[PDB]
RNA sequence: CUGAAUGUGGAGACGUCGGCGCGAGCCCUGGGAGGAGUUAUCUUUUCUUCUUAACAGCUUAUCACCCCGGAAUUGGUUUA
RNA sequence: GAUAAGGAUUGGCUCUAAGGGUCGGGUAGUGAGGGCCUUGGUCACGGCCUUGGCUUGCUACAAUUAACGAUCAACUUAGA
């Protein structure tokens, strides 16, 4: 392993009998990182694209789902030619069947491509001509940093490696860095193209299908939790969380009922919408979303009988009934005693 | 027994598709292909039977027209019997009951007989409104009547023998046998098919892919 | 006390030279289903032990019954 | 599913105490089907019966033992 | 009971065996089969032998994110 000391106990865990260890040592690549607000994200990475010089780049992204509705609405927007080259864009996580990922592996690896990834791509495979490195995100894991920005540098090779950051805590993740004797120099790069549109065009594309809204967010909730399973809890703090940035980076317009977002922070949107008139636009699904919208009573009685049912099976529940009825008794008293 | 036309175009047709495509109700895709997969060899016309007579309870080994009537069905089957069948109504008539399972069945309606075949490697003589010819050593599968003599008739078995009979006899007056150096007398060596042709003789077939002929003239 | 399943063995016993009666006991009772049934048991005794036979069943029983020797002196309950 | 002389083995047959597990009888108790008492007032109330022997057939076991396998990143495990 | 919660708008991390069965992909050219036609001779509207114009096969370009869709068959609240 490339990074075999970080390992350090448990390789005896393997059953090593009569072992020697070996330690192989020898400016390859740059490290770069770039500090702005969440919701200008994934505008910030179009104006890399679009604009630096390179034959392969590899972007790599939290979750699969997020993958997918990025790589959808990269697409879109390639459709309406906002950004112009000549760039084939792929998609590859690790949720896919294997076929389906050997032949995009196989073609991005066979001119000027994108690859938006999960951590499956990140350590051993080795794609030869990768110039750009970007890491949307830091890694769950620090150990698994050097190998994503790994993937250049193969005889010192011109290769840019860049990280984004969340302006709220990025001044504890470069002296980490540091200390693990890895040096980012920060790059300041301008974010072209954004008046004020994006955010709406985001929001106006998701509100053709309820697809792309539904993958929107189960993109986001899923993102919060890969945060919330995040090593160096001081560095990525849930608290500092920039939640309403990174819902309007995912084109959301509501906030989804999350411990997180009650305790820690809806609509986004000033005039709100109506999910009843929101239409799937898929002709199997549509005629169920209508069932269930015409058995909403019923499946609220359900939960109200599920509620109460676990009312009455939790710890010593008649007893905290009967504490309820005094309590109510006693406030209900002093309501009328303290006002006459 | 089916009766069929042998003008096609005065029968009922079926359709293949229309059992899972009309109603298509709860017709699995496995079905579909499956019965999609038995019309691969082009789209040939298909007809549906005259009539289906409808009595025997074994299989029936076969059936032939009267040489005069042309409405009398007389068959044999394996639940030892043989029935007479009126092709007008569609319906069995009489019923004769036999010891045996009957494999064959041939007429003699110039001096009015019925001559049966059965597994008991005997063939029963009847009358269709008594002798058994006996020698095969098997069973009896193919019976032919000779076109010129109107005694004569001939008999395969499934021992390798043909046999002519006279029915005012009861042994066999010529038992033909297969002639070829490489075949065996119970190993392969059949006789499921025998024709009395009037012009060349005597047609065996079997077991052996060789197609025989003999005399069989005076 | 023994029980035997087999007819045929209490009918064989029955048909011993030293054979002084049977008995013949009906039972009202109810099966798992909740429906209530006539139960017989046909009981004689051989040399040293008493046979009974149990039938749930009102026609094999009758048959048992109507298949006794005539000779044969039957107690009824 | 034979087994003489001869030589052995088992049961009979064996100190006391502690906790844990299992069964049966008694006690407690719900429903219901009967019977008895009290009832100025209240009391779905108080008492009592609702049983299954030796023997026989089928089935049922902790412990112990056998076979495969070869264990430290030491595992299994009792209230102990 | 796993999977971050359990009145609310539930959708919830990366990699890593399986997650009920089955079926299904274009546009063009030419061969085949069916269907409606029609034309002659032949036997008392119906046969026989002949004449010219929905299924499937072979080649040529797109699609290979079918990462989609269709159908059959299964399934109900663990709380005291």
């Amino acid at each position: 392993s490339a990074t075999m000391r970080s390992a350090g106990s448990d390789i005896f865990k393997t059953g090593l009998r009569n072992p020697v260890r070996i330690t192989v040592n020898s400016s390859s690549l740059k490290l770069n990182y770039c500090v702005v607000n969440p919701a200008e994200k994934l505008q910030l990475l179009v104006s890399i694209l679009n604009n630096y010089k390179f034959k392969k780049c590899i972007v790599y992204f939290p979750t699969c789902v997020s993958v997918s509705y990025f790589y959808s609405f990269i697409q879109y927007l390639g459709k309406r030619n906002i950004l112009v080259n000549e760039v084939e864009i792929f998609s590859l996580h690790g949720k896919l069947q294997t076929s389906a990922r050997t032949k995009t592996l196989t073609a991005f690896t066979d001119s000027n491509s994108v690859l938006f990834t999960t951590d499956v791509a990140a350590r051993g495979i080795d794609i030869p001509d990768v110039d750009l490195v970007i890491q949307l995100d830091p890694p769950t894991n620090t150990d698994m940093f050097m190998h994503r920005c790994g993937r250049t540098g193969r005889a010192n090779r011109v290769g840019k490696a860049i990280t984004f950051l969340n302006e709220g805590r990025e001044e504890d993740f470069i002296p980490f860095m540091q200390v693990k004797n890895v040096e980012l120099e920060e790059l300041d790069l301008e974010v072209k193209g954004i008046t004020a549109n994006f955010y709406e065009d985001f929001r106006n594309w998701i509100l053709e299908d309820r697809d792309r809204f539904d993958k929107g967010v189960k993109a986001y909730v899923a993102f919060i939790k890969y945060y919330s399973n995040h090593s160096a809890t001081s560095i990525f703090r849930l608290q500092s969380l920039d939640y309403v940035g990174i819902a309007k980076l995912y084109g959301l317009f509501r906030l989804p009922r999350m411990p997180e977002i009650t305790k820690y922070l809806n609509w986004l949107v000033d005039p709100p919408v109506n999910m009843d008139e929101y239409k799937y636009k898929d002709k199997k699904r549509e005629k169920e979303r209508q069932e269930t919208l015409k058995n909403i009573s019923l499946i609220n009685d359900k939960k109200k009988l599920k509620s109460e049912l676990k009312k009455k099976n939790l710890a010593w529940s008649d007893k905290t009934l009967t504490k309820e009825r005094k309590l109510e008794r006693k406030e209900k008293m002093s309501l009328k005693r303290k006002a006459i | 027994i089916g009766f069929w036309s042998t003008i096609y175009k005065e029968m009922t047709v079926v359709d293949p598709l229309e059992d899972i495509n009309n109603p298509n109700n709860k017709i699995s895709t496995a079905a579909r292909k499956r019965r999609k997969l038995t019309m691969k060899d082009g789209t040939i016309r298909r007809r549906a039977p005259l009539s289906l007579l409808e009595s025997h309870t074994a299989p029936v080994e076969q059936v032939i027209f009267d040489s005069t009537d042309n409405t009398v069905g007389y068959s044999v089957s394996q639940d030892h019997t043989i029935k007479t069948w009126d092709l007008v109504t569609a319906r069995c008539i009489d019923t004769r009951t036999t010891s045996y399972s009957l494999l064959s069945i041939a007429q003699l309606s110039t001096l009015n007989l019925l001559a049966c075949g059965s597994s008991a490697r005997h063939i029963t003589l009847h009358d269709p409104r008594q002798q058994q010819l006996i020698g095969h050593k098997n069973f009896v599968s193919s019976l032919d009547t000779c076109p010129e003599n109107e005694y004569i008739l001939c008999s395969g078995s499934h021992d390798g023998t043909v046999k002519v009979w006279d029915v005012r006899s009861t042994s066999p007056m010529y038992t033909i046998t297969r002639e070829d150096k490489s075949v065996q007398k119970g190993v392969n060596d059949k006789v499921f098919a025998v024709k009395w042709a009037e012009k060349v003789g005597i047609i065996s077939a079997g077991q052996d892919k060789k197609i025989q002929i003999n005399k069989a003239d005076n | 006390a023994r029980e035997i399943t087999d007819i045929k063995q209490f009918l064989e016993l029955t048909r011993r030279a030293d054979v002084k009666t049977a008995t013949v006991k009906i039972n009202k009772k109810l099966n798992k289903a909740g429906k209530p049934f006539r139960q017989t048991k046909f009981k004689v005794r051989g040399s040293s032990s008493l046979y009974t036979l149990v039938i749930n069943d009102a026609g094999k029983a009758k048959k048992l019954i109507q298949s006794l020797p005539p000779t044969l002196k039957v107690n009824r309950l």
